[PDB]
């Protein structure tokens, strides 16, 4: 198996087992030696498969309203950078049906019923699929892993029947998690840098590349 | 290997042990019998590793004891903010800081109490405060009192964080021993990632928030219109306006070219003739060097890959034909002795407070410090006595350490074995420098007295008479003088205006700072200074080094740290532990600590601080009243004691009232303790034995049988009591002198 | 009412403390700070969340149903909130006095009640009338049960009980919500129902900056 | 000082006195008869009190003396 | 619950919430009956 | 720039100075409100900080008026709301 920067106390328990695995630990991390709460060897592939897929997810939601509305699809002030839609009112803000902060208390009730549910799987794996939840727990029963429920909801087309394709499948969903993952990093670094959207940015670069780099803005 | 190690779930948390009082040592639990267990109940609730014998168990209290601290200093910042923020003058004294008293504290209208709301100026009414919390809040560049109010919040956001926190590493992830035993992590985090990244965020804050704020201040700009902090990180052309620098961005960092950042850093010396402080230009600087200097040294240790240095490896290293195997075996002294780490840490921390109060004094790094006289005087008697106070716990826990932690045949120490070979000829030596400097340092004064007394002013020490001056010190100001010229070229002006450099520094009609003279009055009570100093040491390492074992006891280690005595035998025992020698050295850092707090006072009222006319003609307080008074015995007690003491007894009816009734109280506080001092217990337990029969003569004999305090708890309170008074009534006769006067 | 350990939970997923079983009706296993975990404080704490509930429903109905009928235009009634500060035909003072004694006659007999079940069932002038209760909490009798829905089965009695609590529960929200409501808007509660209705996305607590 | 401090803390200090005059070149030949030792503890409370009591009459026969004889009331 | 009323039952706790009462009682009567020198 | 403010500040003293009066008073009449009558028992429900913006207290009121006068949309320092 090919290794990144591994050492000896990342291959005592980097066996393989895991997708993505290259034995990449410096920190020791995942190490299972007195590990408990948030650095637990089961909690962080968790918590690193939920947040690639977050983050994939969110690349593609920065990056949709500029690239449609630079055609002719999207209306021009519904097209804007991800930074000036409303989440960094410094930056600029959009109005809506309703105001921010209400916005924000409905997405904390949606939000929150979903995760406090996700959440009761991982501390009680079969508990959610017993108490009545108009009849959609019948389909939120889990399967044992915390990071892939599966079931009538979370994977209805069914691929994966057999172990190999369901490996290979695991393989690339956290391959792309890591790298949507270092994109949205990407983009976090370079809103402040330089003042314009993602897009804005890589279109400025491939129109003259070596006056459009960190170099040169090593001035913002 | 170094990783995270904890324990799940060690401690269940309930109530159950909330009412069972003394559960955490096996005597105390059962219950008491006389009022002592009342006592010794207090006296016992932080003693660790007393409680139990494993390593583990009291690493865990202490930290968690250190959240729940935590908790308690951001609640107090927290209060601190907030009483800023809704019951204070600061907007009013940021528009005329010169004229204007700082207050944060108002009283209710009750039972008369209201007259201590004194005219502070700025249409207010209340407490003049003497914590220098306004300049700081200037510096930072706080200008409204809506900032004020976020940071108390956040304080209180800090505070629950703390106290979950403690919680939390308590009864759920409670680490293990070798975790704490990680001391090359350690000193590498608190190195680069406490005190390197806190200095770097500051510096950031003050290029950011502070600088452009206290331009506009200085400039004369109402604080009503400076643009808002987030205005100068929003559009960058503000910020290119005061410092053209800002429009090259960061690629003069990048490039090395960092002379095109001089307009905000600069190496300037001296203070802010506007402000009266240190430029801030120079203070971020400092802030930003000393990020990268603390950032590479907290790379100097090994902790999971190979590059780096071991403690153990560095102190194996070091030894001698004097020393035989050296520094070897203190690694496995510091690593399982709480006590030591202790007794280091707090002389550190003391030490270090003390020059804290030094440089505070001499280079007022607040704007609008330097002109107000009472908070420089309050702010440099509160960190002397902080650090005086941390030095004697550090003797107290070196004792504990040698009394509990010391054992030859496990944890041997070729230095400290040495050491405690030859503690005589050590403390023969210390009480020989301590009667020699005591003799040639207060017999002087009292030389002076009795040539005055004798109206023979041509035979005293004085600069009018035989001459005792301070040679070496006067040599070493003029070397600071001339630093900027030679040895400095690149600074512009010295690190200090005392060093001689013939300038005064004057705000608002006000002395802020000059070049303080030195002479004999000087050169005697620097040697005062250093007698006390050195009769302090003597008690404690008399105490520290005898603790074990002594000739007259050879097993006072089985006595115990902290024990009365050994009886009346070999003619008396008292006071043998090294607990009493701790209780001794409290009175002579006190004693230190008030010459030291007298001598500024005076100093500062005589040379320095005054007041300057628009002619150029400087009037001090007390006229120079110092170089000739400050050199008998009577000139303190007639122009320093009797003299400035007029304050304090004619505030009454005034809004400084407050300060006589606790001139008042603190002296029959320090009266009080002679009581506890002077007797002993046997007398107060046969007085109670005939109170005993009249409640019991009257059925109303409670079961707890009251008992007299024990012969070690009747020092102890003495000796509080004694400080608790002393302090106080300088405290509040240095208040009431520099705000009435000052 | 027996223990019903398969009853639904305030949090799914969790489990409930032991002291909550399921026999009490409107169980749902919250106790999270354990403020019942001795028997005798379940006891006392099952009474005043019933006197609670009863009087939180009679409040939320004085201030509900007047202020709609007042917006409507069948009544004329003034604001709740000032409802107190108004003259009436005494002073206020007086009639606190007298709601004093009445209501404390009857309380006095709630907590004799309350601290031993039998004592207080029986009329002290008129020896022959009589409180058919059985349960602390519900009285019954003609005076406090004259329809006789108060007895029954042991199994629609628990859904019975719950429905009072639950409703209670509700009413005891809603009092509180008005009140800072009425605090925090200038206006009624109607009017805040209206004003939301119109645009429920800004007529809301944000919409006070 | 003889109230508040008291006496094993001065006889384990002697005790170092005497080894450094025991050890000291010239002063050898110089030897004490009578073996020094700390004052007695009901000693010390005498001699403290004595220097209160002292200290207490001189401090206000000087005080009454001179303020009623520098204005003769 | 129990033990938490045992510990709220010990002696300092107790003290300071009696002492504390007391303080606002006397507060209150010296803010309504204020400069009382005798007894009408 | 430095003498551009200072001629905002030149046009504005007199009404800084009466936000300077009216701020410190506040803070001193906060600790007399129960004495004056203006903030007690039946409306003191809450703050008297929110009683100021819906009863119009004497002096805590005076304060929040003047608090913000003159100054745009978001660069008020000691309101974050303002006119929003
Ligand atoms: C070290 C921190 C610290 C310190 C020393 C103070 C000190 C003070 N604050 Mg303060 N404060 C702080 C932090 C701090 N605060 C924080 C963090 C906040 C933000 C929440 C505040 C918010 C605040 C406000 C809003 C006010 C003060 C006020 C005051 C002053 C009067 C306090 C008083 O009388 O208590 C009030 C009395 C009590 C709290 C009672 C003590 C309770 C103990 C437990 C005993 C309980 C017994 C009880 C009283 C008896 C009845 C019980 C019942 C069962 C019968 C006083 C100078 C007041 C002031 O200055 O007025 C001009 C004021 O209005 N503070
Ligand atoms: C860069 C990393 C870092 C930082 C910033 C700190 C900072 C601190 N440590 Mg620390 N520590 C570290 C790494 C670090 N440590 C490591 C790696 C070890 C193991 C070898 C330890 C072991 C250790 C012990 C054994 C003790 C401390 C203590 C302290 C505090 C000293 C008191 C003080 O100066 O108050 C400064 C106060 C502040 C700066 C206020 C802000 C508080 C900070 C930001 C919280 C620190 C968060 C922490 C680094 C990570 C949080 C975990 C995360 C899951 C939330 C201070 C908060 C002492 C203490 O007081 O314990 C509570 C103590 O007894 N540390
Ligand atoms: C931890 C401290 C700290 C922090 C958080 C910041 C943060 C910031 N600085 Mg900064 N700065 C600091 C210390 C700090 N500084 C110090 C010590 C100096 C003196 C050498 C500077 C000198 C400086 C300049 C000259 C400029 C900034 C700028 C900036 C901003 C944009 C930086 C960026 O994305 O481009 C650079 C970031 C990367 C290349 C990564 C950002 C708010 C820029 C700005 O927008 O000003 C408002 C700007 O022009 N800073
Ligand atoms: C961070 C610093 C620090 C820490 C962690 C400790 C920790 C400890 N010390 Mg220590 N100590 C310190 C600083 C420190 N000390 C300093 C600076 C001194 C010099 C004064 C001492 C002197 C000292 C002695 C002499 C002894 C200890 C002992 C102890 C241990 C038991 C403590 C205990 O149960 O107290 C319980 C706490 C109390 C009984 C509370 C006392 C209250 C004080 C006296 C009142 C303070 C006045 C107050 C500020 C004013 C209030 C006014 C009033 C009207 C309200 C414990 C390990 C004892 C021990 O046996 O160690 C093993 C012991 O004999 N220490
Ligand atoms: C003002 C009161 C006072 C004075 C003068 C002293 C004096 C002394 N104490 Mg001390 N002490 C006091 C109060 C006082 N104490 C109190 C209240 C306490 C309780 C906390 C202590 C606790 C204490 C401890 C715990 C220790 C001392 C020590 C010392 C000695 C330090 C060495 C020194 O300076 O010798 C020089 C002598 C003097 C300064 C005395 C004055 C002499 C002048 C020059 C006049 C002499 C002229 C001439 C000889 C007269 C001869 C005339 C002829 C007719 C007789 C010294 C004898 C330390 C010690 O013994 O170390 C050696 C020590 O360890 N003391
Ligand atoms: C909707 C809320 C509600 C519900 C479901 C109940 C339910 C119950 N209550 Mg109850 N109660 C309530 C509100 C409620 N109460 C309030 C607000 C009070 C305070 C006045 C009381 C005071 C009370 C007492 C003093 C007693 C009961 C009793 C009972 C039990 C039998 C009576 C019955 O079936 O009521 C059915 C209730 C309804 C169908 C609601 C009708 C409401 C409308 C407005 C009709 C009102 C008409 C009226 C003539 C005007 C039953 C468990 C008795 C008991 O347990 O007997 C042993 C008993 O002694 N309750
Ligand atoms: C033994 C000493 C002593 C005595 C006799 C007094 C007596 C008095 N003090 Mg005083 N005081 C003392 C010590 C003493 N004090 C000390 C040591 C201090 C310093 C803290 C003070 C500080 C002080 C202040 C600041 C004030 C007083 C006041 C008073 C008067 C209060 C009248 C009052 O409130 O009646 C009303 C109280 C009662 C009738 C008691 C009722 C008790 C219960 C509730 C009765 C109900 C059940 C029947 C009274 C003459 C006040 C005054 O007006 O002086 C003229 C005043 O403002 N004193
Ligand atoms: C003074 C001369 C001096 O300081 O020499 C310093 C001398 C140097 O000792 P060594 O070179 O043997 O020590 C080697 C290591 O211990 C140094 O880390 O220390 C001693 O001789 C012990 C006595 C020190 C205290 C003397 C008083
Ligand atoms: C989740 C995430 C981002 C999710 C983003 C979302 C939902 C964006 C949403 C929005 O855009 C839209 C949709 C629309 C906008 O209008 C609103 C917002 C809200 C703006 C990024 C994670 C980003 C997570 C990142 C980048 C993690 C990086 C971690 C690294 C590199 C760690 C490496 C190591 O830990 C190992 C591997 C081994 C150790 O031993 C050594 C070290 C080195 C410590
Ligand atoms: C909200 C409330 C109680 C809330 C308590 C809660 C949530 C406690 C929860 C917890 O403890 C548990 C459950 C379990 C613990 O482990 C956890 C916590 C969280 C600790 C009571 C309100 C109770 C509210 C009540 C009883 C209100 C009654 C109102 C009346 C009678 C009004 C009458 C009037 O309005 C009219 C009718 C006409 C007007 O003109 C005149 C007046 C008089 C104003
Ligand atoms: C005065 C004195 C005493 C007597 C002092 C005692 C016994 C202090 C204890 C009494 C205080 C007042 C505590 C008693 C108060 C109760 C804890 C609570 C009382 C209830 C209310 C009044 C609060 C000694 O025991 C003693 C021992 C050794 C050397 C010197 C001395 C000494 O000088």
């Amino acid at each position: 198996r090919q290794l990144w920067f591994a050492s000896k106390q990342s291959l005592s328990y980097l066996n393989g087992s895991l997708p993505g695995d290259y034995g990449f630990d410096p920190l020791g991390l995942s190490d299972p030696e007195g590990a408990g709460f948030w650095f637990q060897p089961r909690w962080l592939s968790y918590g690193e498969v939920f947040n690639g897929r977050t983050a994939m997810v969110g690349v593609i939601g920065c990056l949709a309203p500029e690239i449609l509305g630079k055609a002719g699809l999207i209306p021009p002030e519904t097209a804007l950078p991800w930074f000036k839609t409303g989440v960094f009112p410094p930056a600029g803000s959009y109005e809506y049906w309703a105001d921010p902060y209400t916005l924000f208390v409905f997405e904390l009730g949606l939000v929150g019923f979903a995760e406090h549910r996700r959440y009761q799987d991982w501390s009680n794996p079969g508990s959610m699929g017993k108490q009545y939840f108009l009849g959609l727990e019948k389909g939120l029963g889990g399967s044992g892993d915390p990071a892939y429920p599966g079931g009538p909801f979370f994977n209805p087309l069914g691929l994966g029947k057999d172990e190999k394709s369901m490996w290979d499948y695991k393989v690339k969903e956290v391959k792309n998690g890591r790298l949507a993952m270092l994109a949205m990093l990407g983009f976090f670094v370079q809103a402040p840098v330089t003042g314009v959207g993602p897009y804005q940015n890589l279109l400025d670069h491939l129109a003259d590349p070596f006056n459009n780099n960190i170099f040169t803005n090593f001035k913002f | 290997e170094v990783k995270i190690l904890v324990d799940k779930d060690p401690v269940k948390t309930s109530f159950e042990e909330w009412a069972k009082p003394g559960h955490f040592s096996r005597t105390i639990a059962k219950g008491p019998d006389t009022t002592t267990w009342i006592w010794n109940l207090h006296a016992d609730a932080h003693d660790f590793d007393s409680h139990t014998s494993d390593l583990e168990e009291i690493s865990r209290k202490v930290f968690s004891a250190h959240f729940g601290q935590l908790s308690i200093i951001f609640l107090w910042l927290s209060g601190m903010y907030f009483h800023g923020a809704r019951f204070s003058n600061y907007e009013a004294w940021l528009s005329d800081p010169t004229h204007i008293g700082p207050s944060a504290q108002v009283v209710w209208p009750i039972v008369g109490q209201e007259i201590l709301n004194g005219d502070v100026g700025g249409g207010f009414r209340g407490i003049q405060i003497t914590s220098g919390f306004f300049q700081m809040w200037r510096a930072s560049g706080i200008t409204s009192e809506l900032q004020l109010y976020c940071t108390a919040i956040g304080a209180l956001i800090f505070a629950a964080l703390m106290l979950f926190a403690g919680w939390f590493h308590y009864h759920k992830a409670a680490p293990k021993l070798a975790w704490f035993q990680d001391v090359e992590s350690m000193l590498n985090h608190h190195l680069a990632g406490l005190l390197g990244l806190g200095s770097l965020g500051w510096a950031g804050h003050q290029v950011h928030v502070s600088l452009p704020i206290n331009q506009f201040l200085n400039a004369g700009v109402d604080p009503k219109e400076i643009p808002l902090p987030h205005e100068f990180i929003l559009n960058r052309d503000l910020l290119s306006q005061l410092y053209p620098s800002f429009a090259e961005g960061a690629t003069p960092f990048f490039t090395l070219n960092w002379s095109k950042y001089a307009e905000f850093l600069t190496f300037r010396g001296g203070l802010d003739p506007v402000t009266g402080g240190l430029w801030l230009t120079d203070i971020a600087h400092h802030h930003l060097a000393i990020a990268i200097l603390f950032l590479i040294a907290g790379h100097m240790y090994r902790t999971n890959w190979g590059i780096g240095h071991g403690l153990k490896d560095i102190l194996e290293a070091h030894k001698g034909p004097f020393t035989g195997q050296g520094h070897k075996g203190l690694y496995e002294i510091l690593t399982t002795s709480w006590h030591a780490q202790l007794s280091l840490n707090l002389a550190m921390l003391g030490s270090l407070t003390i020059v804290v109060a030094h440089h505070m004094y001499s280079m007022p790094p607040y704007p609008y410090l330097a002109t107000d006289y009472g908070t420089q005087l309050s702010l440099f008697t509160h960190h002397m006595w902080i650090g005086g106070f941390l030095i004697v716990g550090a003797a107290a826990h070196a004792a504990i350490f040698m009394v509990r932690d010391y054992d030859p045949t496990t944890r041997y120490n070729d230095l400290l074995d040495r050491v405690l070979r030859h503690r005589d000829a050590i403390i023969s030596h210390l009480n020989w420098a301590c009667i020699f400097l005591g003799f040639h340092s207060f017999g002087l004064y009292i030389h002076n007295d009795t040539m005055s007394a004798l109206g023979r002013p041509q035979d005293m020490f004085s600069d009018t008479a035989i001459q005792l001056q301070p040679v070496f010190a006067q040599w070493i100001q003029n070397t600071h003088a001339l630093a900027p010229g030679a040895t400095a070229p690149s600074a512009t002006a010295s690190t200090s205006l005392t060093w001689g450099g013939g300038d005064l520094v004057a705000v608002g009609g006000k002395v802020a700072l000059l070049p303080i003279p030195l002479g004999t009055a000087d050169f005697l009570v620097h040697h005062i200074h250093a007698f006390t100093i050195h009769v302090t040491v003597l008690i404690l390492l008399k105490g520290v080094l005898f603790a074990r074992s002594s000739r007259l006891i050879p097993d006072k280690a089985n006595l115990g740290f902290r024990f009365p005595c050994d009886g009346p035998g070999r003619g008396g025992t008292c006071q043998v532990s090294a607990w009493d020698h701790v209780f001794l050295g409290l009175f002579w850092m006190y004693n230190s600590i008030s010459v030291v707090i007298f001598h500024f006072s005076w100093k500062m009222q005589s040379d320095v601080w005054g007041s300057i006319s628009d002619q150029g003609v400087v009037t001090h307080i007390t006229g120079g009243n110092f170089a000739q008074s400050s050199i008998t015995i009577n000139g303190w007690l007639r122009d320093f004691l009797w003299a400035q003491a007029s304050q304090v007894i004619q505030s009454y009816g005034s809004s400084l009232s407050a300060y006589g009734l606790f001139f008042l109280g603190a002296h029959f506080v320090w009266a009080f303790s002679l009581m506890f001092l002077f007797s002993g217990r046997g007398y107060w337990q046969e007085l109670i034995e005939s109170i005993v029969w009249a409640h019991n003569k009257l059925k109303v004999a409670p079961a707890t049988q009251p008992r007299a305090l024990s012969i070690v708890q009747g020092r102890a309170v003495g000796v509080t009591h004694y400080l608790l008074g002393g302090i106080a009534t300088t405290w509040a006769f240095f208040l009431a002198r520099i705000i009435a006067v000052g | 009412f027996a223990p019903d350990p398969n009853r639904p939970l305030w949090f799914p997923g969790s489990t409930p403390p032991p002291w909550l079983d399921g026999s009490l009706p409107a169980d749902f296993g919250f106790d999270p700070l354990g403020l019942a975990s001795d028997p005798d404080s379940l006891k006392w704490n099952v009474q005043a969340e019933i006197v609670h509930c009863r009087w939180a429903m009679l409040g939320a109905a004085g201030i509900f149903i007047p202020e709609l009928l007042t917006k409507i235009g069948i009544l004329n009634t003034p604001s709740w909130y000032s409802a107190g500060e108004l003259q009436y035909f005494t002073d206020t003072t007086t009639l606190f006095i007298v709601e004093l004694f009445f209501i404390g006659w009857a309380e006095g007999r709630r907590w004799a009640d309350i601290l031993k079940p039998g004592c207080v069932n029986t009329d002290p002038i008129f020896p022959n009338n009589k409180l058919t209760g059985t349960d602390v909490g519900y009285p019954g009798g003609l005076w406090f049960d004259p329809l006789g829905w108060g007895t029954g089965s042991p199994e629609k009695l628990k859904e019975l009980r719950t429905k009072e609590i639950k409703n209670g529960r509700l009413a005891m929200l809603a009092v509180m919500g008005a009140w800072f409501q009425h605090v925090y808007t200038g206006t009624g509660p109607i009017d805040n129902l209206s004003a939301h209705l119109a645009d429920p996305g800004h007529a809301t607590v944000f919409a006070a900056f | 000082m003889f109230l508040i401090s008291w006496r094993g803390y001065w006889q384990e200090l002697i005790e170092t006195l005497a080894w450094a005059h025991e050890r000291t070149p010239l002063a050898n030949l110089i030897r004490w008869r009578d073996k020094p030792v700390a004052l007695s503890i009901v000693q010390a409370r005498l001699v403290g009190l004595a220097h209160f009591s002292v200290g207490y009459i001189f401090t206000y026969a000087a005080f009454l003396i001179a303020s009623t004889s520098g204005k003769f009331g | 619950m129990r033990d938490l009323k045992t510990y709220l039952s010990v002696a300092p706790v107790l003290s300071t919430l009696w002492f504390g009462a007391l303080a606002g009682l006397l507060i209150e009567i010296n803010r309504f009956f204020p400069d009382a020198l005798t007894f009408p | 720039v430095i003498d551009y403010y200072l001629e905002k500040s030149k046009a504005n003293k007199e009404l800084n100075d009466k936000k300077r009066l009216a701020t410190t008073d506040a803070n001193f009449a906060r600790a007399y409100t129960v004495e004056f009558g203006t903030c007690k028992f039946p409306e003191n429900f809450t703050g008297c900080q929110d009683l100021a913006k819906q009863k119009k207290v004497p002096f805590l009121s005076e304060d929040l008026d003047i608090e913000c006068e003159g100054k745009d949309i978001y660069k008020c320092g000691s309101n974050v709301f303002w006119k929003w």
